[PDB]
């Protein structure tokens, strides 16, 4: 399963 | 980033006249990643050629993966023809069974 | 021996013709095993690999929100971006990410990894201490700021040591039959002539997994890698792989010249001649 990104 | 795209054409098996196989066109080292890859049967587009194995180097660059399932004949020719902002026409890079 | 979860994901805006378009490929070692395009008909996670059957409705639901979310947030990115680079909104632009753990053959986190890059450019990486960031330049370092005023470093080691470990370790289990086998390479010399009485020796692997493999030509018991033609590693299609590597020698003296072949699947490596 994927991580859930973070804004840049 | 502007890097032109590497196109190379080939079979899972070495091809034999009457054998179901798999045509492959492997298109890499590209950027930017939007890009026109066309699998051609006799200077006709292949339909519902899949698209696979999509990822990027290092470096960035962006690889991806077109084939389809192939029976080769002896006088069938194929071909792959890729469009990209790198090249100012399109290429085309013809299938060498003899490589 | 080792196993990596990896995720390629990648955001590019197109002005003028809607949205970015966003994609998330996701790896079990060399195998392709699930899916994400915004640019489908109707944009779900999907199975890539067979064994991607044995998840339920709600894993192929919860990771299709997961990446709906990841979509929007990386629109937003590409706008935050143009604003860092001072750069126009009528241009198209990407950003690509590559995130990953490895785990050992006794299934504990090797190392773990997260790389950004813009327009081809490294961005943004975490550090291999799973603590800290490195930024490539100014515009980077307004997100290191960012992130570390959030705990995003803490954030994602604990994925890395919870979620990927563990789902990897689910995924390489589930997957057996495909991700632990070994495909035995068959190999073949083909010959080519050339101007000046030269010719050029292509040996070939095929139908070979893992993607991991050495391809090499001798001559009096030494390596020619100076003067060694040959491809990347390549997908054959099929969840296989296969390369070559060339050699230009003397007409009349091909026969001296060896073609060695090692991998996973060949107890002794292989050795070939035209
Ligand atoms: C891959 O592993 C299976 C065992 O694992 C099965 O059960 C769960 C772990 C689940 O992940 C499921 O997907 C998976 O198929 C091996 O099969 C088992 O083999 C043992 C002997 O080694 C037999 O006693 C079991 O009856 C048999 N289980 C089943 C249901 O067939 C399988 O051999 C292995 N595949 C390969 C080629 O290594
Ligand atoms: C920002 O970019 C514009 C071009 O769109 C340029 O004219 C201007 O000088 C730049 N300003 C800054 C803050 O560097």
């Amino acid at each position: 399963r994927g991580y859930v990104y973070q804004g840049l | 980033i502007q890097k032109t795209p590497q196109i190379q054409v080939y079979s899972r098996h070495p091809p034999e006249n009457g054998k179901p196989n798999i045509l492959n066109c492997y298109v890499t080292q590209f950027h930017p990643p939007h890009i026109e890859i066309q699998m051609l049967k006799n200077g006709k587009k292949i339909p519902k050629v899949e698209m696979s194995d999509m990822s990027f180097s290092k470096d960035w660059s962006f690889y991806i993966l077109a084939h389809t399932e192939f029976t080769p004949t002896e006088t069938d020719t194929y071909a792959c023809r890729v469009k990209h902002d790198s090249m100012a026409e399109p290429k085309t890079v013809y299938w060498d069974r003899d490589m | 021996g080792p196993h990596s979860l990896r995720y390629f994901v990648t955001a590019v805006s197109r002005p003028g013709l809607g949205e970015p378009r966003y994609m998330e490929v996701g790896y079990v070692d060399d195998t392709e095993f699930v899916r994400f395009d915004s640019d489908a008909e109707n944009p779900r996670y999907e199975p890539r690999a067979r064994w991607m059957e044995q998840e339920g409705p709600e894993y192929w639901e919860r990771e299709t929100q997961k990446a709906k979310g990841n979509e929007q947030s990386f629109r937003v990115d590409l706008r935050t971006l143009l604003g860092y680079y001072n750069q126009s909104k009528g241009g198209s632009h990407t950003i690509q990410v590559i995130s990953g753990c490895e785990v050992g053959s006794d299934g504990r986190l090797l190392r773990g990894y997260q790389q950004y890059a813009y327009d081809g450019c490294d961005y943004i990486a975490l550090n291999e201490d799973l603590k800290t960031w490195t930024a490539a330049d100014m515009a980077a370092l307004i997100t290191k700021h960012k992130w570390e005023q959030a705990g995003a470093a803490e954030y994602y080691r604990a994925y890395l040591e919870g979620t990927c470990v563990e789902w990897l370790r689910r995924y390489l289990k589930n997957g057996n039959a495909t991700l632990l086998r070994t495909d035995s390479p068959k190999a073949h010399v083909t010959h080519h002539s050339r101007p000046e009485d030269k010719v050029t020796l292509r040996c070939w692997a095929l139908g070979f997994y893992p993607a991991d493999i050495t391809l090499t030509w001798q001559l009096n018991g030494e390596e020619l890698i100076q003067d060694m033609e040959l491809v990347e590693t390549r997908p054959a299609g099929d969840g296989t792989f296969q390369k070559w590597a060339s050699v230009v020698v003397p007409l009349g003296k091909e026969q001296y010249y060896t073609c060695h072949v090692y991998h996973q699947g060949l107890p002794e490596p292989l050795t070939l001649r035209w």
